[PDB]
């Protein structure tokens, strides 16, 4: 955490809390200047707690006096931290107003509301007079600015504690904490300033999670030789589809193609096979011949042979759910070694024993109902569950990718958050293409866990890039968006 | 203009 | 002074001295890259003397550790201060390299320079090993970034204390220094920008002398009330010209009536009277007989006469200075009681008992040749000797206007500085043009000492907007180009 | 001369001259590429002569086979000079076809004529065969192309040997010559492209005659240090007109003003004077009492004083030619101990016996006409003599400036061609406005020559600038595009 | 980007 | 083109 | 400007 940051930023390296408070609420101050424009026609409103937020807070307001219309602050604590303290009595000695009794009437002779009531020292639920201020300044319709982190946001877990501060802008210091990464407090964050305040850049680097950005997808997008042929490239088996569901197979393999895979081999069962040809005769669609429309174990043999010849293999997407395909599913992954993508209902059917036996490495791809079914728990509960996500990587040696508007991605030593993507991906098909988008990387080299970074990112922004409005997004215009993305990356 | 004057 | 700004700041109103440090170097950081661009492929070579100067370097040095390609300081001093020591052990503590030689051959591995050496406490001359290293700075080519001041230039003379860095950005705290906006300093300091570094704004503003700007110029500006007629913007006597020197009244003649005045008369030796008609025939030129073409005490009733229907006169432009001349002017001043606006000739020959004798106002526009006559120094102990100015204003109750690159306003009280201009007004004509500016924006009812502020400024900036070569200006285009200055302003 | 060049590269450098040949020829293929584009649809018709011209020739007809449309070589010589025989020995080698008699007709065939008949080699009129060819080729309308030389210009003078080849682009080699920069020459010439074709770098600078070029005028230009008063830029006094030529002083005056001259005195006949200031009252027109509106001896002691304050004199334009002025002019020039510029009348009446004896620099600004009248000599024999104007220089201890549409500045050891400017400067107060600029140059610390040598430019550059056609120009347009001249060179 | 991450 | 091919 | 001066 940041507070060990700091902790060390003080002890070890000996810059005084004074110093690192005086360039918070200065970061604070900048950045509103950035979103504003010109301060000095804006009067504002600072609301500080007792702790070190409300310190900042102070410092924020004694830096506007003079400078803007007004400045007042209500001081809503009890007791003040000894920085904060310092800092009231700074504000005071400039000339500063300050009151200790909020009037809901006051936000009217407001423009800007500065929350810095509470930052990552919150403990427990919101309840109260805090409770009625924060509900106040929701409906006040004035510009929202917080501190750090929304106040009543948990910046460990992005959770509403009761009631939270909706801000417009958020300012927080050295690094994006959890708490603006995950919703719903991405949401009340805003938009979000990083402010670098003093900390010493191998402190900053010593944070194990990570926000995934353009820079990193960049410097991990495999290199595209020019003597260089489709084998070069590599090769995607994609074990998918089923007279139920026979689009699935399709979204797959052009996901591994736009990505820039050499060659994809759909197996589906006949006649669903043909759907994929029909649509892209780019693609490889073998025929399986199957009793009922579905995988079963007499094509074990089948899907293994044609496994040999290709680098990696995705299942899952279309195969449905029944005793036969529970069979095959575990059977084959008990016996492929190659690097498998795990999605669907493959996901749905897997018996975990069999990933802890696999010798070769596996990324699974669920939405949180699959998460909540594989591993037991109710969709509340695993959620936005970092830590269980990691345990549960790091338990069964693989790459767990658990889907939602932020999208998690660790290995159980490596977590990563993705922020790309709108609502437009909430829409079937989209898992589909994300299966072949991570299987293709793997196919072109890149390990599991950074073939998973890129695809979560390059399938989010993808999105982004639609031309109409994001709720007419559909599966065969993402993947026709792709490539773009590929190519604003660069 | 809060930090510079030009 | 701004020294004293420092002490109240930290021992009244309870700032640390650290923060002020912290501060300003962050102040520096944001200004350099404000100029440069993104820092982070350039590499910085920091040069820090012992005392705060150097503290602020330190400071400097620290944050731009692991953000840019390469930073090295090189500390040059014997001792440190207190607040100089705290920020050398932050800056080694963050992992950064310090060096106490100076090797000539080490500014080949940078692309910027800090100049953090000495600041405004410098006491004088530069010698020994900080001159070599100095001159060393000044061959190198460089990019050149002064905290606070360059070092060498004393900061409240803007003289070179032996030798001087030269900047291309100059970063100081709080407000200008004197030696940043008088000459050679002005010179030095290239680019300059001033940072809030958190003084209370009550200080800052209790500062005595003043860069005269843009907005201090609008706010002065006379109203022009729509329903007027020309005796609302007052009448200008202008005495001036001889049989030598025609063309100095028609130059000060439209200097006013390009500001927007009324009604502007100039009494002129016949027949160089009708040069100023020819040329602008909205002028009044009246027609003055003289015995051998200058003024006499001969003419001393009709000047008194044709003073009594106008609000200020200005005299001295192309007189002249013989006897009969100085005659004239000393008792024209000692009976007329009308604001004067006295310049160039009627300066050269001024009996200063006179100005002390005289109820009413007056303002003098001497350049330094002028000046050094009039008290009787040398051109080198006048030239920017702002307190001599004063003493000269307080003691003869009057304003002086001290012409130079940096032209010195001052009633003895309050002293502005004007900075606009360039090389173009270096011109005869020049001086005349000022003079019917001031005089007609006197008569359109502005204090002495505002019109001076006005027209200095006006006078500048009309010149700086010539659109071709500035060596090539004259005094008639600097006149089409004043109500171009005027709109600008607005 | 280039003769010497080409020698000291073949037999101290030990450059092969088939490799001179070689480069030269193919810096011709290439010029005539930037000037035509694609030389692929042309035909070429290549006229050579028995020289190394005729040489260059065959290497250029070489470099076109099978590249262009058609190619012929007329080659028209008795004899062929070893490098001209090596080089048409390669040429049919490589399938070229030359014939050796010229049909009036064969003009039509082609589109481009290259002229390789005579280069610097040129000896005598021509006359017989080479004169109707060359007739012919001048009557053709086909795109003309000299090598090195247009065929028939003497290239030590400009002069037509009876006859000469009118060209649209000669390319010449090293540097250019004097024949390409004096008229007729310079017309005949075209478009010139200089080459290099291989000379070391430090022979083509010991050449002692130059061009002047924009770079050369910019690297003169005083500074203008932002510390400046009047006094930097300098003092001039300009003696002139007379109750005939009234005009005059106000032009030479406006022309210090305009090149950036701190200050600028005239001294005119009473009441011509007041012209001057009714005009440009920023000039001090001091009015000169005389007997019937001439200078004469009577004004010596006056125009002594006055010239006591200042750095230069100009002397001459409208004086009138009379034997009371000769008399003055003498006796002042004598007297005077500043710098002086003589022009117009004051060369007219000049005794060069004075020149002699000065001990202070002057230059002399004469046209033709004047320069003939000075030397007794005619018109003819002293226009573009820059060998005549050079002894004059050394033997009268002055700088020499002889106008012409190519103006000769010289100083007897440097020499200084003008190529700016059109003939809009053939029209009276051209001339008086050059003078002015001179001494303004002078006064701001330039040399003699040096100032002579930015003023001949900038005067023509400014005349190239009218915006309408030149015919139009007149002295008071020009002197309002000098400070845009002087823009432009920056 | 000294300052501020976006 | 008469020099160089691209 | 190696080749040619204008
Ligand atoms: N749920 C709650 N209801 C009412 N008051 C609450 C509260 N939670 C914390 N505080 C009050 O605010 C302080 C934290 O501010 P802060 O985020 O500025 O805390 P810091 O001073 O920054 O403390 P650390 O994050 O531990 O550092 C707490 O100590 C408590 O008194
Ligand atoms: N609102 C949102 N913002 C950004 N991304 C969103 C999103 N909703 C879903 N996804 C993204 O879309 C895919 C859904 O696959 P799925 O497996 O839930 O089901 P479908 O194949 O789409 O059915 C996942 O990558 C998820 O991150
Ligand atoms: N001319 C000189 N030659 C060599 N060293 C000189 C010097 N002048 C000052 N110092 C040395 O540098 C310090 C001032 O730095 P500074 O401008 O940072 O001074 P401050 O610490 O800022 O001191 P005040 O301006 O008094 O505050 C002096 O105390 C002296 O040791
Ligand atoms: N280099 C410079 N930069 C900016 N302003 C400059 C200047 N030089 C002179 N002035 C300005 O021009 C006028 C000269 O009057 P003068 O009285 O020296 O003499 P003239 O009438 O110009 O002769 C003054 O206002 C001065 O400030
Ligand atoms: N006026 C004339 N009438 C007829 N023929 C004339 C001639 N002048 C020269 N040539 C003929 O052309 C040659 C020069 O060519 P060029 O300019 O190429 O001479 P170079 O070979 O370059 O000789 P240099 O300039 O001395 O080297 C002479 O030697 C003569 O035979
Ligand atoms: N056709 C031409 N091209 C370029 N420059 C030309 C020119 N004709 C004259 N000049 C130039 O104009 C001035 C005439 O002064 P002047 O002394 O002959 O006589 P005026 O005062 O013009 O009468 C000289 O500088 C000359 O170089
Ligand atoms: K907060
Ligand atoms: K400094
Ligand atoms: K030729
Ligand atoms: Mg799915
Ligand atoms: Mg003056
Ligand atoms: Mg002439």
């Amino acid at each position: 955490h940041m507070k060990e940051i700091d902790e060390l930023t003080i002890k070890e390296y000996g810059v005084d809390s004074r110093i690192l408070m005086e360039r918070a609420g200065i970061s604070v101050v900048l950045a509103m200047e950035e979103e504003l424009g010109n301060l000095s026609d804006y009067r504002f409103l600072v609301l500080c707690g007792g702790g070190n937020n409300g310190g900042d807070g102070f410092v924020v307001a004694r830096n506007l006096l003079g400078v803007v219309k007004d400045v007042l602050v209500v001081f809503l604590g009890k007791k003040k931290t000894p920085d904060c303290e310092y800092n009231y009595g700074l504000y005071k000695k400039f000339g500063g107003k300050v009151v200790e009794q909020f009037e809901p009437s006051i936000l009217n002779e407001f423009d800007v509301v500065v929350d810095a009531i509470f930052g990552t020292g919150l403990r427990g639920e919101i309840t109260g007079e805090y409770a009625e201020i924060i509900n106040l300044v929701n409906k006040s319709g004035k510009v929202v600015v917080s501190v750090d982190v929304p106040s009543g946001i948990d910046s460990n877990t992005g959770k509403v504690l009761r009631t939270a501060v909706k801000a417009d802008l958020t300012v927080t210091f050295g690094v994006p904490k959890i708490g603006h990464i995950l919703f719903p407090g991405r949401d009340l964050t805003g938009k979000l300033k990083v402010a670098n305040i003093g900390h010493p850049v191998h402190l900053i680097n010593s944070i194990n999670r990570y926000v995934i950005t353009r820079e990193m997808v960049r410097s991990l997008l495999p290199e595209r030789p020019r003597d260089s042929h489709k084998g070069t490239y590599g090769k995607v088996l994609i074990i998918a589809g089923s007279r139920l569901y026979s689009g699935a197979p399709v979204l797959s393999g052009m996901g591994s193609l736009k990505v820039g895979t050499g060659l994809v081999k759909l197996a589906v069962p006949f006649p669903q096979n043909l759907i994929a040809t029909s649509r892209f005769p780019e693609l490889i669609s073998v025929p399986i011949d199957t009793e009922k429309g579905f995988f079963s174990l007499q094509n074990l043999q089948e899907c293994l042979e044609l496994s040999k010849d290709v680098d990696v293999v995705a299942i899952g997407p279309g195969l449905g759910n029944n005793e036969h395909v529970r069979e095959f599913v575990n059977e084959f992954l008990k016996t492929l070694e190659k690097p498998a993508v795990i999605d669907a209902d493959a996901i749905n059917v897997l018996d975990t024993s069999v990933l802890k036996e696999r010798k070769s490495p596996a990324v699974l791809t669920p939405h949180p109902g699959e998460m909540a079914r594989l591993v037991k728990k109710t969709v509340g509960d695993v959620k936005y569950n970092y830590e269980l996500a990691e345990e549960f990587a790091k338990e069964n040696d693989c790459v767990l990718v658990l889907k939602s508007a932020t999208t998690i991605v660790t290995d159980g030593e490596k977590t990563l958050f993705n922020i790309t993507g709108n609502t437009g991906l909430s829409k079937g098909g989209s898992g589909d293409v994300l299966t072949g988008m991570i299987a293709g990387f793997i196919a072109q080299g890149l390990s599991p866990l950074e073939a998973s970074t890129v695809s979560v990112y390059l399938h989010g922004f993808a999105a982004e890039l639609f031309e109409q409005d994001e709720r007419g997004l559909t599966a065969s215009e993402l993947l026709r968006l792709i490539p773009e993305a590929i190519r604003r990356l660069k | 203009a809060w930090l510079f004057e030009a």
